[PDB]
């Protein structure tokens, strides 16, 4: 289990995507050119996971950058790593999805996805061992969310045993007032519950939350959210890009988090939180584990954990980490489902992200999460009960009883979730 | 002389059987390049030491030894470490993937593509032996390789080895250093499959080795590396009959009837002593009673139960260093004046003695102190129904939710073999019931 | 008919044809199949110009459809703030409840328009209407943890 290939669609998908590359070429020692000037082993003894090795010693991102909209290539090309990204990897079309998902996933996109999946299967033929593919798109639009669910069922059909992981940004009216967004993020997630192994809920709501009441910023920008979205990105990939005493893979994490199939949705959450240019270790447990600190808009005492994966970045004693982690449990003992035992697994890392000495990220499988569901489901039932702007997605060959569904199936996530929270040991 | 074929599974039993032929190699006087001066026969031999080692014709010693895993980067630390020259390369097996703390994985989608190089692997061994005897197969509970890669090869070795024993040394999963949350799965399946075709195991639960590190050793956070050196200690401690002269447990036939009455029941618990740290090198030396007591104290067991609250089928103690016999037998006259101690009534209420005369070696760069004499207890108590009801009661919490059982249903498994494998397990906490 | 085609018209923001169609006799308040006037698609469909000139010919801005959405309901809906203020200024009922119990209140409140919902409030917008399942528009905010909308409805 060593290469993963990336995918990135749509607009936010590539921006997200391309501030991934970023930090973490900043912590494996990569600069724009592909050139490696760090001055420690432990960043390239797992380099192969994210890049390939050209001739010349060179490290290129195994990524793939795609969208309906030309425009995008242009901002990605013109961004500080934009020159890293290998030119016969940009697959774009000549008009973009205009946030309709119908037109990214049946007409628009169905045209431009036999073109990406040649690039995949040029970068997958170039692996070793294959572990699976990362994509980064919103669930809002109508490119990343529409193409980029078409791009996981056909890319799932040609590779049935590699995991399929998301970043699926979740639309918030606080940064995006557009009123098809619940159609085109309850479409996904239909898509999203059958199709992926593990997807990390990135919610905008929580994303724009923590900028204006936590770090005071009184206008949010996508580069203020960005901020939180590739701390987040980076404290999560930690296992897979360095060595650690476990030897992290993407289907480990999978059957270790994933107690039920559908039930593959998780709350990331990261602490310090900081904002742009602008701790002990019970303090990075304590802020881990807050509502304030989740990049999901739900509160975790709201509902019970079914596992959780934490990451501590830093140089600690993790005898210390132990001991705080096990007060963490015993005091917040009733958050904790009690029929999955030693269902909390933490990791250290010595290597810490830019800008801080220590950091620790959660991931965390949580009931809590129904509260994005629901919350995206009565907007979608708000509009959806008056056929608003129907048209616009039966018009691309869309059936009605698809947004049926995609709203039944969303209804029985929630349930599923209110199942487990409620069950008891005995 | 008869030979002796060690089996090392998955990442615990590579990283055991790394830790066990290093110390193997300091107690016979084999050097890292497998050249061994106090041999005198050259190219061959039917010395006691030839049960585990074979001899070329250039005068190398090597291990009658196989390490399998399904991912390479634990074998790899073998091929480049101390002792990569002592090794048949041949004897390295790895595959590219792993099985993902899965044992459906690891005995029925992965494990298939590498079983058949394992067996032919194992052939070649085999085949240089005059009188083989059987096997020893280290492995993990939890993991999926050592879990279900293990099954795999104990029922394909059932078939092609139908008369050799196989003996195994188990690790029982541990909360404070485990990497699954469904390692209890992995290791009811295990268990389950592998009942049939293993005469005698020796489990090593990991919370207890990690308690004793903790008290005994003051190692405030035991890693890896300081489990396995007190692990190596005591597997040392349970084959030294088989690769030095003695009168007991001489042959892995004898380890059965000596620990094992009836098949099913065949999980012996040990207990070492004493256990005293490097940084005490001026410790006082204790006597044979002392040594003797401390096997009856929980503290020292490989697995946490009390053997107070269950029955002894079988008791031998294997001594190590200056030892004198008549000490012994004073020694266990006293604990059987002992309240504690209750044989059940079908077996003779006795205690069966082997003394090695030469005291226990310590490696390099070890934790444990060097000590004059040491013992280990081999025994089959009741009491070990205890391990597990443990591991049991946490199947019975996640499967009663079929938590996690789509992982394994997907890698070829009925979801039927995890009802049969916990009624086997029913059956056998009942076995223990049984006899008392 | 020239009621269905003032009805096609004030959907796609055809101003000279609303105007043309009105002088030639089109039924300002002609309704689709599920009861839709002009003025609800004008209101639908972002078209403030069409909604003023349908008010001063004679569009009822109270209509109802069949599932009881007035063309207020259906601008707060999709958050025409614009819109709004002109339906409030001609005569909307800011009380209107649709079948599902719902008021522009409830609609403006679940889809976050909350500069809209500080003008339904401002106009007389009822705090203690509830929906068919008893929720009113505070309900909804305390339930999906919105602190902004909830700080502006304890004003
Ligand atoms: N956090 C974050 N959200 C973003 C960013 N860019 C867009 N979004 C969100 O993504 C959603 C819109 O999807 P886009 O990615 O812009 O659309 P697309 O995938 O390009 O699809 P079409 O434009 O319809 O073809 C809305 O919810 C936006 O708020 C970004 O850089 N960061
Ligand atoms: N004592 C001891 N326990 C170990 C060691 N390595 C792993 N374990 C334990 O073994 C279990 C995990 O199984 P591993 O042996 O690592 O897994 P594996 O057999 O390689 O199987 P996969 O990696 O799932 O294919 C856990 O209970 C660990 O605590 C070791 O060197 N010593
Ligand atoms: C809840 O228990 C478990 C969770 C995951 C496990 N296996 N692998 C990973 C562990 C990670 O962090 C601890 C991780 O960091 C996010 C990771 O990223 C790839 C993989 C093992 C567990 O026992
Ligand atoms: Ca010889
Ligand atoms: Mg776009
Ligand atoms: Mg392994």
């Amino acid at each position: 289990m060593r290469e993963i290939v990336h995918i990135q669609a749509g607009q936010c998908g590539n921006q997200i995507g391309a501030k991934f590359w970023e930090v973490i070429s900043d912590e494996h020692g990569i600069d724009p050119t592909g050139s490696y000037h760090g001055d420690s082993d432990l960043q390239l003894e797992r380099i192969n996971v994210y890049y390939n090795e050209a001739t010349g010693n060179k490290y290129v991102p195994r990524a793939i950058l795609v969208d309906l909209e030309p425009g995008t290539m242009d901002s990605v090309r013109s961004g500080p790593f934009g020159q890293i990204f290998r030119p016969d990897n940009f697959v774009f079309g000549q008009s973009g999805a205009g946030n309709n998902w119908a037109k990214g996933h049946y007409t628009e996109g169905a045209e431009l996805v036999d073109s990406v999946l040649d690039v995949v299967r040029k970068e997958s033929e170039s692996c070793d061992c294959l572990q699976g593919f990362q994509l980064t798109h919103s669930l809002g639009g109508g490119t990343g969310s529409g193409m980029g669910t078409l791009l996981i069922s056909k890319i799932r059909e040609e590779y049935p045993d590699r995991i399929m992981n998301t970043f699926s940004v979740m639309p918030s009216p606080k940064v995006s007032d557009t009123v098809v967004e619940p159609y085109n993020a309850t479409l996904s997630v239909h898509q999203l519950v059958e199709n992926t192994d593990e997807t990390y809920c990135i919610d905008n709501e929580a994303l724009y939350d923590i900028c204006f009441r936590t770090l005071k910023l009184t206008t949010p920008t996508y580069g203020d959210l960005n901020h939180l979205v590739s701390a987040t990105m980076s404290g999560v990939t930690t296992c897979l890009r360095f060595p650690g005493q476990l030897n992290a893979d993407l289907r480990k994490l999978a059957v270790n988090m994933v107690p039920f199939p559908r039930l593959h949705f998780f709350m990331p959450g990261f602490a310090p939180l900081t904002s742009r240019g602008s701790l002990t270790v019970p303090e990075l447990t304590q802020q881990m584990f807050d509502s304030k600190n989740m990049m999901a808009a739900c509160d975790p005492r709201h509902g019970r954990y079914l596992t959780v994966a934490a990451i501590f970045r830093g140089r600690m004693s993790m005898k210390e980490v132990d001991e705080q982690m096990l007060n963490v449990q015993n005091k917040n003992s009733s958050y904790f489902v009690e029929w999955i035992p030693n269902n909390v697994k933490t990791a250290v890392c010595d290597i810490p992200p830019r800008g801080l000495k220590m950091s620790a990220t959660f991931i965390g499988n949580s009931t809590a999460i129904q509260e994005l569901f629901k919350r995206i489901s009565e907007q979608f039932t708000a509009m959806f009960r008056r056929k608003a702007f129907l048209h616009w997605y039966t018009g691309e060959g869309m059936d009605e009883m698809e947004f049926t569904e995609a709203e039944s199936n969303m209804n029985d996530l929630v349930s599923e979730y209110q199942q487990y929270q409620d069950a008891t040991a005995d | 002389m008869r030979e002796c074929i060690s089996i090392h599974v998955g990442q615990a039993g590579v990283q055991i059987g790394n830790a066990c032929w290093e110390l193997y190699c300091l107690e016979h006087g084999i050097q890292p390049d497998g050249q061994m001066p106090s041999d005198k026969t050259i190219g061959g031999g039917d010395d006691s030491f030839n049960t585990f080692f074979s001899e070329t014709g250039a005068g190398k010693h090597v291990p009658r030894a196989v390490f399998v895993d399904l991912e390479p980067t634990v074998i790899d630390e073998v091929r480049t470490g101390t002792y990569r020259q002592l090794f048949h390369p041949e004897q390295l097996i790895t595959g590219k993937e792993d099985a993902a703390n899965n044992y459906a994985r690891g005995h029925y989608t992965i494990g298939k593509e590498i079983i058949d190089l394992v067996l032919d692997r194992i052939r070649k061994l085999a085949d240089q032996c005059t009188g083989l005897q059987g096997f020893l197969v280290f492995h993990s509970f939890g993991g999926g390789t050592g879990s279900g890669f293990t099954s795999l090869l104990m029922e394909r070795l059932s078939v092609d080895y139908g008369k050799k024993s196989k003996l195994e040394f188990s690790i029982y999963p541990a909360p404070q250093v485990s990497t699954a949350v469904v390692e209890p799965y992995n290791s009811i399946l295990t268990t389950h499959t592998t009942l049939e075709h293993s005469d005698c195991a020796f489990m090593v639960d990991n919370e207890a080795i990690y308690d004793i590190c903790r008290r005994n050793l003051d190692i405030e956070r035991p890693t890896y590396t300081n489990l396995n050196r007190l692990i190596s200690q005591i597997v040392s401690s349970i084959t030294a009959s088989l690769r030095f002269d003695g009168a007991l447990n001489v042959d892995l036939t004898e380890f059965q009837t000596n620990l094992v009455p009836y098949p099913r029941i065949h999980f012996p618990l040990a207990t070492y002593a004493p256990v005293i740290s490097a940084e005490k090198a001026y410790h006082e030396q204790l006597s044979v009673a002392e040594i003797t007591n401390a096997c009856f104290e929980p503290a020292n067991q490989m697995v946490k139960c009390d053997p107070r609250h269950g029955k002894y089928m079988a008791c031998c103690l294997l001594y190590r260093g200056d030892v004198v016999p008549k000490d012994v037998n004073a020694a266990i006259a006293t604990i059987k004046t002992k309240r504690s101690i209750q044989f059940v009534d079908w077996c003779p209420t006795g205690f069966k003695v082997g003394i090695n005369y030469q005291p226990p070696t310590v490696v390099p760069g070890g934790d444990l102190a060097k000590v004059q004499r040491a013992v280990c207890m081999l025994s089959n108590t009741t009491a070990i129904a205890e391990a597990w009801a443990r591991l049991d009661h946490k199947f019975d919490l996640m499967y009663a939710k079929r938590a996690f059982v789509h992982w394994y249903v997907g890698e070829g498994m009925e979801e039927g073999e995890f009802s049969e494998a916990r009624e086997d397990m029913a059956a056998l906490e009942k076995d223990y019931e049984e006899v008392g | 008919d020239l009621g269905k085609k003032l009805l096609e018209a004030a959907r796609a923001g055809q101003d000279d044809e609303v105007r043309i169609l009105m002088a030639n006799g089109a039924d300002v308040n002609a309704t689709d199949a599920s009861g839709l006037t002009p003025l609800h698609l004008a209101a639908t469909y972002g078209h403030l110009e069409i909604v003023e000139v349908l008010l001063k010919h004679g569009a009822d801005v109270n209509a109802i459809d069949i599932m009881g959405s007035t063309p207020l309901h259906l601008a707060a809906l999709i958050g025409h703030l614009e819109i709004v203020e002109v339906l409030l200024k001609h005569g909307a009922d800011v009380n209107a409840v649709d079948t599902w119990g719902d008021t522009p209140l409830h609609l403006a409140a679940i889809m976050g328009h909350l500069e809209i919902v500080e003008v339904l409030l401002k106009h007389g917008a009822d705090v203690n209407a509830q929906d068919k399942f008893g929720k009113t528009a505070f309900d909804i905010s305390i339930d999906n943890g919105n602190e902004d909308l909830a700080e502006i409805l304890q004003k």
